[PDB]
RNA sequence: CUUAGUAACGGCGAGUGAAGCGGCAAAAGCUCAAAUUUGAAAUCUGGCGUCUUCGACGUCCGAGUUGUAAUUUGAAGAAGGCAACUUUGUAGCUGGUCCUUGUCUAUGUUCCUUGGAACAGGACGUCAUAGAGGGUGAGAAUCCCGUGUGGCGAGGAUCCCAGUUAUUUGUAAAGUGCUUUCGACGAGUCGAGUUGUUUGGGAAUGCAGCUCUAAGUGGGUGGUAAAUUCCAUCUAAAGCUAAAUAUUGGCGAGAGACCGAUAGCGAACAAGUACAGUGAUGGAAAGAUGAAAAGAACUUUGAAAAGAGAGUGAAAAAGUACGUGAAAUUGUUGAAAGGGAAGGGCAUUUGAUCAGACAUGGGCCAGCAUCAGUUUUA
RNA sequence: AGGAUUGCGACUUUUGUCAAGGAUGCUGGCGUAAUGGUUAAAUGCCGCCCGUCUUGAAACACGGACCAAGGAGUCUAACGUCUAUGCGAGUGUUUGGGUGUAAAACCCGUACGCGUAAUGAAAGUGAACGUAGGUGAGGGCCCGCAAGGGUGCAUCAUCGACCGAUCCUGAUGUCUUCGGAUGGAUUUGAGUAAGAGCAUAGCUGUUGGGACCCGAAAGAUGGUGAACUAUGCCUGAAUA
RNA sequence: GAAAGACUAAUCGAACCAUCUAGUAGCUGGUUCCUGCCGAAGUUUCCCUCAGGAUAGCAGAAGCUCGUAUCAGUUUUAUG
RNA sequence: GUUGCUUAAUUGAACGUGGACAUUUGAAUGAAGAGCUUUUAGUGGGCCAUUUUUGGUAAGCAGAACUGGCGAUGCGGGAU
RNA sequence: CGCUCAAGCGUGUUACCUAUACUCCACCGUCAGGGUUAAUAUGAUGCCCUGACGAGUAGGCAGGCGUGGAGGUCAGUGACGAAGCCUAGGCUGUAAAGCUGGGUAGAACGGCCUCUAGUGCAGAUCUUGGUGGUAGUAGCAAAUAUUCAAAUGAGAACUUUGAAGACUGAAGUGGGGAAAGGUUCCACGUCAACAGCAGUUGGACGUGGGUUAGUCGAUCCUAAGAGAUGGGGAAGCUCC
RNA sequence: AGCCAAAUGCCUCGUCAUCUAAUUAGUGACGCGCAUGAAUGGAUUAACGAGAUUCCCACUGUCCCUAUCUACUAUCUAGCGAAACCACAGCCAAGGGAACGGGCUUGGCAGAAUCAGCGGGGAAAGAAGACCCUGUUGAGCUUGACUCUAGUUUGACAUU
RNA sequence: UAUCGAUCCUUUAGGUCCUCGGAAUUUGAGGCUAGAGGUGCCAGAAAAGUUACCACAGGGAUAACUGGCUUGUGGCAGUC
RNA sequence: GGAUUGUUCACCCACUAAUAGGGAACGUGAGCUGGGUUUAGACCGUCGUGAGACAGGUUAGUUUUACCCUACUGAUGAAU
RNA sequence: AAACUUUCAACAACGGAUCUCUUGGUUCUCGCAUCGAUGAAGAACGCAGCGAAUUGCGAUAUGUAUUGUGAAUUGCAGAUUUUCGUGAAUCAUCAAAUCUUUGAACGCACAUUGCGCCCUCUG
């Protein structure tokens, strides 16, 4: 919409918004980042810290693929199995007869603890653990396989 | 340049950029241009269908492993498996590749009920004089899908054994880390220097 | 399409900046050198002759043994022995298919008003798998060309398919089970040092010059320089190949919430033209009478151009200095004012000119009295 | 001014009356250029020429003889706050495929982006002592005739708990040098504590781009000129 | 160039023609319709900063949680 | 009451449990609603007056302090 | 201007003049605080009540007026006259503007709800095109010089013939060529423009006619120079 | 060695002599000469000079001191017919004011339309100051400024 | 109450530490935590002249000429 | 009235009644002149390594346009 | 009092804005692959009954042959009768020919319509 725009109303004034004093030049302080340790210090030491120097080592040839190891909280656990099988497993699982419930196969590294879950027996399938998360498992009555 | 609370933009806008500009208005006709080829390239062909048929095969990397995926070529040591030539194969609709190789049980299976499963359901016909025909079946995808193997056992056993599974990581770990030094601390004191005794 | 404005690079400032996997479009694979046909250079250019002439057959010189055919290419493969055999090929003729084309296939010009002219308005119909667009004296489905639906020809391309007819390939060409011996693989190259250049490539990503110069379980790579020991992966230093991808040039077709003659290409017109420069080059302006030229016969004034009349036409307030014909700027007539400028604002007066509910039966302008609100003066 | 009545009052023996929440009554003339409207001149008083840079312009500061048409904050790639819309721990059909009355409209789903977890240079580890904790304030609701008591979301202040880094402590065990139990500390993070985001569209602001419009002295690449004039060579001519 | 920075097609202290090129400018000039409401600054710190920017201050808009609060460019008593 | 602080201590110090005292919410005056958050414009050459005041013989000169004006402001008066 | 026991100087006591300031009333807008469809026609965005305030450059936000195209809708208007243009006619709005009478003219164009932009000009020594004052003015003065009749013609200071005066004075206003131009040479017709007065004349305009070589030149030879080939450079255009 | 207040001397119009009635000039001597001087050439010098400077003779409207004449313009008419410039225009004095008004303020005043002249004003026209300063704008020339470079020269390896 | 210094680079001290991404061992290089090598234009570029042959963009924010304010200085006149 | 100097100022020789001092955009350049300062040519001295510099000296060097308005000097002239 | 000066209106000038029109532009999409020693692209000079330019063609010169359509061309002439046809036409089509002098340009030269050499027929 080119109507709804202030231009349109500035139709008249002389200056369009910009002053009579100041003009509205080309470039006046440079041209994107420039003198970021002379003139636009104040900016810089304000707002953002950390911009200039170095910090850490190099790595050559990185992959984004051997660091992968997407996390998975004790709290959502329950929703990679079905919505039909679920009130049905939430009362009497007991024991030879608990949902087994792959991890990996929904796209989960590694099995995470902060959530609390109730007391029935889980058998959990994961890559990675942490050593809280085995203790929430446990309480509960199942185990934790490894892949 | 520079200075209120926004962030740090990278635009790389620096050079003849719009002299090297591409907008894509042919989106829709270029879309009737193919399906116009893939019609009319059936009507040459006529009874065959328009795929090769291709093989079952697992992915690379940690990332991928755990989903399979529809391959190039069917290997020579699959095609022997079932009972064919490889230079027979090409002329049926059966890409070979000569360069993949075999390493597991579980893919060679697969493959082998795959060749056999469509050597039986196709037809062929003579070259001489007549010729049954039956109409034309065009994607080979559609009546040969890919399926994801099952390693399933819904309902199981819990056989606990007080083993700790975050235990076994970290001890798996460090052996590891310390295999190289421990395997030259016993190739000193135990070899070398006692071997001499 | 994502990876990613990321891993790296950079007076680590400004700024620069890939690739692997993953999802799709499209998919097609292959050939030489290095082995002895050695019980028969088996191969090929040209000349001369004859035929069904993009060729085929026969014959005579030449090329070539310092290597032309067949045979084999690392996925292999060859030479022997044992063993079962499943396959075959080359012309033209007609038809379809694909192009270039030509022709055929509905329905009112009925009545009345306006007009120079119906293609306008009103009344009554017709056709519709045709109410896209254009033409005709003003907004036409039905006046004309077309459009829609489907027929019917002609002339090329021909192997893409289908169906036929000759042939006549064969004792030769191909494929596969077992077992024994072998298994030829590209050098001033690879690789190393050094200089200059380039990349995201960091003790050096690729390329090039110069000096040094290999190997046979060998050589290359595994993104930090070395020495030592393993593992995983391919086989360089010779070569061919459709498709998905590009396209402000050329030849042929469609469209547009684009411009409407100081716009849009420099150019809607005899435009790269007229014209300028020694020369490389530079480079304009300029569209519209009327439906039809019916483009003004004839008289009279004038040396003539033209003028007055007349005449054409719906109109000459359309006369080829032509549709409409604004402003600056000028002439004539009318009204007003004017003692070193004019031109404005508030308020009257005079002069000009102009809107607005006294019409049915035949509002405008003031004055006095008693009150309310605000004040003033004895 | 206002446009039925409603109110406060006063005077009334009473009904009623009234100067009491804003003017009614009676009369005359004319009914049209008379009153008003615009326009031109005259008379009284007042009035310097606009636009612009500037502490300051009528300026002896700059641009402006006059008229017509043209003529200047636009579009895009990444973005920030605020606002509307749809779905909401999810969200996004449109690279691509299927269809079609054909660049439209309609339908389809693997992936993939952002969000659901952080902190470290990295190796890595990875969020409940307790009603997801107390104290002070808190809208609203609940009990009560009230006084007051109960329950207290959002948010603000404040002291604790939990996860990561940092610095100490170093239990059972054990390839005798690995392993890290438990307990701590004037340290420290863009954390957890019954999730809020993703997509489209709009005004305003930002950075790259010709970047609101016109304006240099320069620099670089590739070409054309000795008919003027500078100098040498070859061949001619001219000077009472 | 018998020397004046002379002449080199009216062009010379470095010719002319096209292209890169819409070269860059902290500097000059311009910047197109009405009413309505609010209404500034020329000051602090840093800068090859002094005809210029960043940063705070002053201004507008959008509002959110509440509803007489613990407030005031002021006075008085006490006390520095 | 609370403790690993502090005490010769059964003391102290911080943060508390329950309790007593609301006309007289413990000077005056006013209150135009109070508190708070995000975002972005222009500006960053100033100048004059009354007192205080430094340099200078002095200046419609230069340079500070406290309020008020002009700049951004017409209107009545100072003839202008 | 003029003023002298003031119309001067110092002081006192009254009246009177007068700002967009102060008080009161009418109307406009903005902001705040209320009341109301309880069927009760017409806009709940409605319809009322009460109180305060109004200057403003740079700047910000709000509500409206107009221009060119796009989707919808008034079965809108129109050759019985659409658009444009002119008008000391009229009506509405504070205004941007809109509606309408009279004239001119001869094919298309409006309102209301939305979308969209190459969307509004007085200035830029702005760009292109046109026209003024200045002004019937500056001026049309160097190369010694013209005069009288006759003819043609509508028309003669300027053309053709006669007569008289003059000048260049043979290093010339004479007779021929080179470079350069290209029909300007020559005849017949004829004056719209050009010949800075005029025009019957013209190097103008219209239509034709005209350049004859064995011996004059070019062609042929070489000059200062230029320039293939055989060769050698250079990625190459090409260089020696 | 020479030469001089010299085209080289600041203090200066140097001091002495001569030319004139009278000379910041001219010529001749003097010289601790701001800062003369020997092929960055010193001193002298016949002829020559559209070179610079002083005086004398003749000559004259340069001057005392202006006057007169001739042609061609201007002037008037017939015909033909432009440019610069221009916000709007054109009477003065004082005041205040961006400190020197043609317009504001208070006085003087003020009469259609016009023609020759003229240079007092219009801070009159000409050209985005060339002098001066500023710009983080340039170019020409110079050098022990900073960083380079063709050419050349020395050494090593190859040609061997 | 004064006596001094970022990024990047080099260097030293410290730890039974982390990394060289096909897996190991030793050298080597790279990281994590604190000092030193200096920017005096001291919130920190690495930097010599001249133009009378000159150029462009601007400035009365700023000199050389008048005019105005001022009168030390110059000039003229009083007082005891 | 004259000598010398580009001079303002200065210093002399005479005459004379006397040879007083000043202003008017430091009056007066579309009124003249161009000796001076003040561009480019060139020479000398001191200074500079050099290009060049010198409030040192010396010589050669471009002075445009009125026809308009007012002003002044003369000259006609409608209307009582 | 006129003339003269200034403002307005009607008619007439000057000039070409405004309004309506449009065989041209600009962008986007879709299809196809074809220059030349068999002499190309470009250049000069010519050709019509009456043409200067533009449009066509090359001494066979606004074209010839071949095929299709079936009566024109038109500013003014003039035919031809070809008009129940092996045929009008500035028509469409296009497969056989012509193609001046040049140009990559080719006998050697080329500010020249310059100067040679070989085979062959006729004077």
């Amino acid at each position: 919409p080119t109507r709804l725009t202030k231009t349109r109303k500035h139709r008249g004034h002389v200056s369009a918004g910009k002053g009579r004093v100041g003009k509205h030049r080309k470039h006046p302080g440079g041209r994107g980042m420039a003198g970021g340790l002379h003139h636009h210090r104040t900016n810089l030491d304000k707002y953002h810290p950390g911009y200039f120097g170095k910090v850490g080592m190099r790595y050559f040839h990185k992959q984004q693929a051997h660091f992968w190891k997407p996390v998975l909280n004790l709290d959502k656990l329950w929703t990679l199995v079905p919505e039909e099988k679920r009130e049905e497993y939430l009362k009497s699982a007991s024991k030879s007869a608990a949902p087994v419930i792959d991890t990996l196969a929904a796209g989960y590294g590694k099995v995470l603890g902060k959530g609390r879950i109730p007391d029935v027996p889980v058998i959990v399938k994961a890559r990675f653990v942490s050593k809280l998360a085995e203790e929430k498992i446990k309480a509960a009555g199942g185990v934790v396989e490894l892949i | 340049a520079i200075s209120k609370n926004l962030p740090i933009l990278k635009n790389h806008f620096r050079k003849h950029w719009q002299e090297r500009v591409k907008v894509h208005f042919d989106q829709a006709g270029k879309k009737v241009s193919r399906r116009h080829a893939r019609a009319s390239k059936a009507a040459k062909i006529a009874p065959r269908p328009l795929d090769l048929l291709r093989p079952v095969v697992r992915a690379p990397t940690v990332k991928y492993n755990r989903k399979v995926r529809a391959g190039r070529g069917f290997t020579l040591a699959e095609i022997k498996a079932a009972g064919l030539t490889p230079a027979y194969a090409r002329t049926i609709g059966i890409a070979v590749d000569h360069r993949r190789q075999n390493r597991n049980q579980e893919i060679l299976d697969l493959n082998i009920q795959r060749l056999k499963e469509y050597q039986s359901k196709i037809i062929v016909f003579p070259r001489k004089g007549k010729a049954p025909e039956a109409e034309q079946t065009l994607s080979a995808a559609a009546s040969f899908p890919i399926v994801q193997p099952v390693t399933d056992s819904e309902t199981r056993a819990v056989e606990d054994n007080g083993e700790s599974a975050y235990r076994t990581l970290r001890l798996a770990r460090s052996d590891k880390r310390y295999k190289g030094i421990r395997e030259k601390r016993a190739k000193d004191k135990a070899e070398a220097e006692a071997e001499k005794k």
